C-alpha cells in the first residue's frame, strides 16, 4: 500500500505532459500521437517493434498526463477505442497470425469497434448482425449505428450472432477489413462534443470474410466483449482524469485573477468552496482510477472497481464541465473562452463504454445484489 | 440447485438456460460465484460455452 | 389563493402553443413574432396601438407557451432582453415624448441592454463606461462586453457613471440610438448556445446624445437596472419552463417507445424515476415562477420571489437539458436527436439576468441575513 | 391564478400561530388540541357540533401555523393520522349511523390506520389479514406492524383481505373498536423521532365485529386506503412546511447574531448560501403543497400533484434538518440546542403515507410512464 | 504504486474484525480496548511497554477494522480523541519526562483535547482561556465548552492565550491534570448521538500547573493544535470508513432478503441503484482516506489530502446514515432496527475536527485560492 | 384491447386480470384512461368492482 | 445609528455613505427597512438621491 | 513584499503583522510558499515566532 510512481513512471508521465502542446479529422495529430507511442502503451514487442509493453498503471499514468495537456480530448477518445475496444481484443483473442499481421501497424492503420445497433444499446444480449458460416468463410449482414472512427477505420471489431438459440454465448466477434465488399459507412454525425472522434453508421450488406478474421472461438463474442469494455471503461476514461486536472487548474488561476468589486473572486466561498469540491471529486476519481488499474493486473474480478472509476470519473468530468462554466462566468460560455469543450465532451462520456445506469448495474452485480 | 430459481429468477433440469434467457452476462457472474462457495469449483474461462450451459443437467455434469 | 387561469388566459395560452410551428440571425421569425405580439404583451395601448397592456400573469403565461411550442429558444431569449430589459425601463422611466417616439416600434426596431463590462459583471458598482454632460447632450465613453442584439440593435439602453463620488447612486441610464457616430459593434460572438440571440461587444467612442435620450434623473440608473432586472429575471425565464416541459414530454414519449430487451426503458426506475424527478423539478420551478409573477403586480417588496424563480428555474432547466440526454442515450449527444440544445441554452441561463450565485446573495439579503 | 388569503384565512392562520406556546403521552395537549378545532378541521357541523366544514386550502394552512408554531411534531403527527388517516374515511364510506355513532368524539376519542403487516409495507397488495363473514359479523385475523396510534386507540381502521381472487379488490377496510376482545397491543415502539406519536404492533386474534362496522362494500378497501392516503400525503404534511419555516427563521436568526471572528457567521457564503436553499426549497415546497390542496377540491385527478408534494416537502425536511444542524454547529447536535428534533422527525417522513420511492412509482404513473 | 497490504497487515485488520464482538460510561469495554492495543497503536516502545510503534498505515488500518466490528462507534470515537488529540500531542511536542510520565498509562488514565469556547469554534484565533506565567508556574482561566472525554478525563490538553499581541503566536498548549485545583465539570450533554463518548463543559479556575506541563514551546499553541488536527482528521475517521462497510453490508444483506411483492427490493433499481451509491461513495472514501495517511507518512505538505478525507468520510458517513434509513424502511427508524445509530453519529462527524466548511477552507488554501 | 398486452404487459378475454394480479393500483389508471380516450367512457367509481373487471370480456361487457 | 455600524459594518455623522461604498445595492435594503420599523418612515422612490444619503447628518434630516 | 498586500490582503515594514491578523493560520501558509518560490528558503519549524514575524522587517532579517 503506497501512492509512489517509479522515477521511469514520473520521466513517462512528464513526457506526456510535455507532449501536449506539440499538437475534417485531423490526421497529422494522430500520427504525432503513434509516434509518441500513443497507441503501442499496452503492446508487447514481440508484435509490434514500437510497443512498449507497459503494465496497465503505466499505461493509465501516461494516457492521465496526455489528457492534461492535450486540447483535443476528442482525438485522445478515438485513439483509445482504437487502441482499448479494438488492439487489446485482438493481442487477447486472436489467432498468432492475425496478430502478426494486424498489429504492427495498428500500434503505430485505424480500427473502430462496432456492437451497437438500432436496437440494441445497453442492452446488447439480442443482436441483429448475422454471421452465417459457409465453407471457410462468414456471410456478415447487418447495420451498426454509432461506430466512433467509423468513417476513417481500416479495421472493424464486428460483434454478431451467430446462433440465436445459444443467447448470451451466441455471438461471434470479427475483425472485417475495410476494403470488404459490402461495407459501406455514412457521413460523420453531427454531435454535441468531441469532434475529432468520428461517429458512423456503418452498413455490412454480405461481407463475405475468411474464418481466421473471426476473433476467438465462435460464440464467444459476448465475453469478449466485456473484456474489450474491461480495457476500455478502465483506460480510456484516464483521458478524462487528465482533462479535469487542467480544468481545475485554469478554474484556480481564474478564481485568482478575476476581480469583482477590487476583490478577487476566489474569496467568495460560492466560488472558491465550489473549486474545493472539484478537487476532492478530481482526488477521488483519480483515486478510483490507479485502485482500478491495480486489481486489473491482479488476477481478481476487477469489473466493481473499474465501473465504480467509471462512474466517478465520467459523472465528475460533467460535473467538472458545469462548474468550469460557472467559474469563468459569460468568459467561459463563450468559444473563445477555450472552457466550454468540457461540458460537451464530458455529456459524452457518461454515455459510451456503457451509461451510468449501466455501471451502476454492474456494480449491483459484483455486490452481490439480486 | 434451486438457487436458480430462487436467486436468479425469484424449471427442471431441461429447461434450456441459454435460449430462453436465464444465463446471461449477469446471471452468470452470481452462477459462477454459486459453484465456488457450494462445490469449490472455478469453472475455467475456456468452458464456458452452450454444450456445458444448455441446461442444469449439462451444467451439473461440468461441474 | 387558487390556480385557475380565466377562459380567455387559457385561449392565449393555446394561440401560444398553436404559434410555435408557424416558425444568420431570423429576421423572419422575428418579425412573425412582433405579428404575433409578443413585443407588445406587457406594453399599453396608450404607447402602441399594438400593444396589449396584459398584467404580469397573462405576460409570463403567453411566455411560458412560447417556450413550450417554439424550438427557437434563442429568438424567443433575444425577442425577451429586448422587451424587459430595454422597453420596460423605456415605459417605466421614460420621457413622455421619448415613449411615444421609440415604443411603436419597440412593440412591433430593436433594444439591447448594455451594462457588463470587462471589469464589471456580477458587481457593476464601479463602471468604467462615463457619461459627461455638456450644455444639453451627453458624451458617453467606454465599452461594454456582452450585449445581447448587439448587432442587429437600433437602440441601447446604456448604464454610465456620471458622478463616481456618488457611488451606488452615480449612474445614469441612456438610450444610445444606433446612427450616433462613435459606436462600433464587434461580429456576434461564437457561444455555447443560444445562437439566434446575438452577443456583441460594442465600444462607445465619445457618443453625444441629446439629454433627452436619457432615462430618469441623473443618478438613477443603478435602479433603473434593478427595476429592469426585475422584469428580466421574472418573465423572461418563463421561456425556460415552457422549454423544460417539452423536454419532459419529449423524454416520456421517448421512454414509452424505446425499447431495450423487449421492454421499454421506462420500466426501469433508473429512467423512470429520473423523469420523475423532471417533473418534480418543473412543477415546483412553475409554480414559483407564477408566484413571483403575482407578487410583482402586489406592491410589496418581491425581489426574494424573483430571484428565487430565476434560480430555481435556471438549475431546473440544466438539470433537465442533462436529464433529457440522458434519458435519449447517443441519441440525445446527436444534433439531429433534436434535445441537446437544452443544456447549451440553459447553462447560459444560470449567468445572464446574473449568476446564480447572486441570485441567492439578493435571496440571503431578503431574508434578514448580515 | 392568485396567492392571496382571505380576511377570514389569515386570521384562523395568525390564530394557529398564536395557539402554539399554550402547549408518556401527552393527553393534555392532545385535548387541547382538541379544543382548538384541530381535529375537527375537515369534518362538517352535520356530524359534529364542533365540526369546522373548512375547505383543504383553509385546512392546510391552519396545520401549517400548527406545525410551525408547535415544537411537539409528533403529537401533530398523531393528530393528523387521526384526522386524515382514519375520520376522512369514515366520513366518506361509512354508513350514516356509523358516521354519527363515531365522529362527534373523533371530530374532539381517538383512531388509529392499519395497513402494514410484517410482509406489507410499500405492497398492499397482499394482506394476510383476513375477514371471514359470519352471519351479519365478519371475524378479523392477522397482525398489523406499525400502528400510529395503536396503544392510545379506541378504534381502528383495519384493512383485510375478504377474497384472494379479487386482488386489488379482494380487500376491505372495517373499524374495528378497541374492546373488541382479541385485540392486543405491544409497548410503544422505540424509534428515532416523533416520541409523542405512538407506533405499535396490534394483534387481531379472531376479532367478531358487526356487518356495520365496514368501511363500504365489500373489496372496495384497497381505494378507500387510497383514498386516505389522499388526505394523509396531502393535509398530514403541511406540519412539516410549518416546521421547515421554524427551521428556517431559528437560523436566520442564529446566522445573525453567532459571530466566529467578530464577524457574523451569516457573512460566509457557505453558511448564508445554505440558508438560502432551504428558502428555496421551503418556497417550492410550500407552494407544491397549497397547488395539491386546491387541485383536490377540483375534481380532476390530483395524484400526481399530491405525491409530488409528499416528496417535495418530506425530502426538504431531512435537508431542513441536517442544514438546521450545520448552520448551529454543536450547539445544534446537543439536545439543549432544540434543533436536532426536525432530522429526527424528518426522516420518519420520507417514509410513513409510503417512501419517497413509491411517491415517484404513482408520479411516473400520473405522467404516462409504462 | 500498490494496493497490497502486507501479511502482517492483513493479520492485524482481521484481528480487529475478529475483536468487534468481545463488546453510563462503559469502562468495561474502554480497557477491553486498551488491552487490544487500541491507545498504542502509534506509540513506540519508548514510551510504553505495550505500545505498537506502528506507521499511520497499519494504525488507520486496524481502526478501520475496529469501526466496522465494534457497534459502539461513540466508544471508538473517545479513545481516538483521547489517542490522536491527546496522545499525539503529547508524543510529539512533550518534555522526555513528560512524556515517560504520561504515556504509558495514556497508552493503556483517559485523555481530552479541549480548545473551543463560548465564542471560539471555527475560529480559534482569539481565545478567552488564559494562562499568565507566575515564576515556575502557568495559571490558566477559562472555560472549555464542548470538551469530549471532559467527565472522564484525568488530563487535559488545554489551549490558552499566553500573549494578546502575537495573535496567531500568542498561545500555549498545556497538560492540565485532573486533580489540579480549579477544576470544575458539568453534567455529560444529552445530544443527537455518540452516548458513549461524552461531552462537557470544563471550568479552570485559577489553575495553577507547573512549567513542566506545558507542550512545547510558548506560543507555539495554534501550530500544536494544527497538528493534532492533522492527527485527529486523518486517523479517527477511520472508524467511519469501517462504520460504512457495516451499513452497506446489511443494506445488501437486507436488499437480498425483504420482499415487496414476491420479489426482492434489491430488483428496485430505487434501492438498488442507491446501494450502489453507497458503494461508490465508500471505496472513493476509504482511498482517500489511505492516500491521506500515505502522504502523511512522506514529508510532504499532506494537509489537503487529509481535509479532502475527512469531508469525503464525514460526508458520506451522513449519506450512508440517511440512505440505511431508507434502505431499511420503518424497520430501519425503530431502534431494535440497529440502524439508526449512523445518521445520529455521522451528524456529529461533519462538525467535530472543524465542520465540513472549514475543511473546504484548508482544501481551498492549500489549492492556492487567495 | 392487445392494450392491455402491450402497454400494461410488454393472454386472452378469459385470462383472469384481478387474481394473476394484471390490474392492480397503477395498471388500473392507465386502463381507465385508456377507456376514455379510446371509448369515451369514464368509469364512475362504483362499477369498479370483481364482476366486471374479472376480465376482458366482463370489462368489455361494462364499457 | 450605530445600526450602519454593527448591521451593516460589523464612523461619524460626516462619513460619506456613498462615496466610500457603505450603502450598495444590499445595504439600501436593510437601511430601508430598519427606517420602517424604528421610525415608521417608508423612504419613498422620489427621495434616494445622493443629497439625502450622503451622509449620516443628511439621511436623518430627511427622516 | 507588495505580495503581503496583493495576495494577502487584496502598509509597510512596521505594520504588526501578527498583532492586527494579516498573519494567521492560512496567510502563513501562502507566506512561506511565496518564501520559497521566489528566496528559495523552506523556513524551519522552530524558527516560526513572534521575534522574527513581528512585522516585514524583522521577517525579511530571517529570509
Ligand atoms: C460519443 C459516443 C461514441 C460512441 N461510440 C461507440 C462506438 O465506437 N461503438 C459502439 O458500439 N457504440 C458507441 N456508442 C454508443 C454507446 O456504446 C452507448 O452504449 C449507447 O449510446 C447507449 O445505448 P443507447 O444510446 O441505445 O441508449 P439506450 O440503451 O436506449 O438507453 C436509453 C436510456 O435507458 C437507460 N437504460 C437502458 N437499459 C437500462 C437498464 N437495464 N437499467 C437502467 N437504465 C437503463 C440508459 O441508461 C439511458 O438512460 C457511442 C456513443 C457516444 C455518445
Ligand atoms: C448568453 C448571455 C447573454 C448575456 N447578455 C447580456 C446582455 O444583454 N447585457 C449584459 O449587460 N450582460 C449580458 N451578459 C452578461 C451577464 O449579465 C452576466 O452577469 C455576466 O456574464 C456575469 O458576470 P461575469 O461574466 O463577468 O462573471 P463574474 O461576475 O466575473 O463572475 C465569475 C464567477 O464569480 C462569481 N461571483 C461574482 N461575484 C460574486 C459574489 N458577490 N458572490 C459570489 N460569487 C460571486 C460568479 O457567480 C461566477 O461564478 C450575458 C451573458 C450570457 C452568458
Ligand atoms: C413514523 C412511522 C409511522 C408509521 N405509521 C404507520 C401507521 O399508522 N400505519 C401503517 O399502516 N403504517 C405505518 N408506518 C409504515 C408506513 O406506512 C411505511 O409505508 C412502511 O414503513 C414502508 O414499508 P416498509 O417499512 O415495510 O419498507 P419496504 O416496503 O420493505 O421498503 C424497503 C425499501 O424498499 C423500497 N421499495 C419497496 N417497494 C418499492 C418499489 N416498488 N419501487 C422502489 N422501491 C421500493 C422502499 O422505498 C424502501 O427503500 C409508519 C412508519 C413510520 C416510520
Ligand atoms: C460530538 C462532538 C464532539 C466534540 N468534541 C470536541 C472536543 O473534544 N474538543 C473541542 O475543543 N471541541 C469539540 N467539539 C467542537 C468542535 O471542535 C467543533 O469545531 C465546533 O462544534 C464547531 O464550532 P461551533 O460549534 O462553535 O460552530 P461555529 O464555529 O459557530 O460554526 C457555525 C456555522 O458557521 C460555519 N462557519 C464558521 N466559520 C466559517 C468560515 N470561516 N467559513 C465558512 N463557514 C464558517 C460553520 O461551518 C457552521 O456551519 C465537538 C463537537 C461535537 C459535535
Ligand atoms: C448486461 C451487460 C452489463 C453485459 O455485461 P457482461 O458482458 O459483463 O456480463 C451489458 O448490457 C453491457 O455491458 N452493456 C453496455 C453497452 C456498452 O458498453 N457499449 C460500448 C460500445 S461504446
Ligand atoms: C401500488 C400502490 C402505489 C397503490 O396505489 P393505488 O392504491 O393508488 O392504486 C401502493 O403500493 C401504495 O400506495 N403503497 C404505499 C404504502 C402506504 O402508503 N402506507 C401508509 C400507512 S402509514
Ligand atoms: C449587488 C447587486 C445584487 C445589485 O442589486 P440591487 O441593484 O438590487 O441593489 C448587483 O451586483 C447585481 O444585481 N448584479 C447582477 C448582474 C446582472 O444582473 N447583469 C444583467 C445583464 S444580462
Ligand atoms: C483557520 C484554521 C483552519 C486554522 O488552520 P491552521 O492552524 O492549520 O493554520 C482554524 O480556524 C481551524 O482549523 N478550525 C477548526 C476547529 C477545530 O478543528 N476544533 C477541533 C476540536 S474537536
Amino acid at each position: 500500500m503506497n501512492f509512489e510512481w517509479t522515477h521511469e513512471q514520473a520521466e513517462l508521465f512528464e513526457h506526456a505532459l510535455r507532449f501536449g502542446k506539440e499538437l475534417g479529422f485531423p490526421r497529422d495529430n494522430w500520427n504525432a500521437l503513434g509516434d509518441f507511442g500513443y497507441f503501442g502503451l499496452p503492446i508487447p514487442e514481440k508484435y509490434a517493434k514500437d510497443g512498449s509493453g507497459f503494465d496497465i498503471l503505466t499505461t493509465i499514468k501516461i494516457i492521465e498526463g496526455l489528457g492534461q495537456s492535450c486540447t483535443d480530448t476528442g482525438l485522445l477518445f478515438a485513439g483509445a477505442a482504437h487502441t482499448f475496444a479494438c488492439s487489446m481484443p485482438i493481442l487477447e483473442h486472436g489467432s498468432e497470425t492475425l496478430k502478426h499481421q494486424l498489429l504492427p501497424d495498428l500500434a503505430t492503420k485505424i480500427a473502430a469497434n462496432a456492437i451497437s445497433e438500432a436496437s440494441a444499446g445497453s442492452d446488447i444480449s439480442n443482436l441483429a448482425t448475422t454471421a452465417q458460416k459457409e465453407g471457410d468463410y462468414y456471410v456478415l449482414n447487418g447495420g451498426k449505428s454509432y461506430v466512433t472512427n467509423g468513417s476513417i477505420a481500416d479495421y472493424y471489431v464486428v460483434y454478431a450472432t451467430t446462433n440465436k438459440k445459444h443467447g448470451y454465448l451466441g455471438q461471434t466477434a470479427f475483425v472485417v477489413p475495410r476494403n470488404t465488399p459490402g461495407i459501406s459507412v455514412g457521413n460523420d454525425y453531427h454531435k454535441l462534443g468531441l469532434r475529432s472522434a468520428p461517429l458512423n453508421q456503418v452498413f455490412f450488406d454480405n461481407c463475405t470474410i475468411h474464418k481466421d478474421y473471426a476473433l476467438g472461438r465462435e460464440g464467444q463474442g459476448a465475453r469478449i466483449f466485456a473484456a474489450s469494455m474491461d480495457w476500455e471503461r478502465c483506460c480510456l476514461f484516464a483521458i478524462f482524469v487528465g482533462a479535469m486536472q487542467r480544468d481545475l487548474n485554469q478554474c484556480i488561476e481564474y478564481a485568482n485573477t478575476r476581480m469583482q468589486g477590487d476583490k478577487t473572486i476566489s474569496r467568495f466561498q460560492a466560488v472558491s468552496h465550489r473549486i474545493a469540491d472539484m478537487g476532492v471529486r478530481l482526488e477521488s476519481a483519480r483515486l478510483m482510477l490507479y485502485y482500478a488499474a491495480w486489481q486489473k493486473s491482479q488476477d481478481v474480478d476487477n469489473t466493481k472497481a473499474v465501473a465504480m472509476s467509471k462512474l466517478a470519473i465520467s459523472e465528475a468530468f460533467v460535473q467538472s464541465g458545469i462548474d468550469s462554466i460557472r467559474v469563468h462566468g459569460a468568459l467561459g460560455y463563450l468559444d473563445e473562452g477555450r472552457v466550454n469543450n468540457s461540458i460537451k465532451d464530458a455529456l459524452g462520456s457518461v454515455l459510451f463504454s456503457g451509461t451510468s445506469d449501466i455501471q451502476r448495474e454492474l456494480i449491483c452485480n459484483r455486490l452481490g445484489l439480486l | 440447485i434451486h438457487f436458480i430459481n430462487n436467486d436468479l429468477l425469484e424449471l427442471d433440469q431441461n429447461t434450456p438456460l441459454l435460449e430462453l434467457g436465464i444465463l446471461d452476462s449477469l446471471s452468470m457472474v452470481l452462477l459462477l460465484a454459486h459453484i465456488d462457495q457450494q462445490y469449490g469449483v472455478k469453472i475455467p474461462e475456456h468452458e464456458i460455452n452452450p454444450e456445458h450451459f444448455e441446461n442444469v443437467a449439462t451444467l451439473a455434469a461440468l461441474i
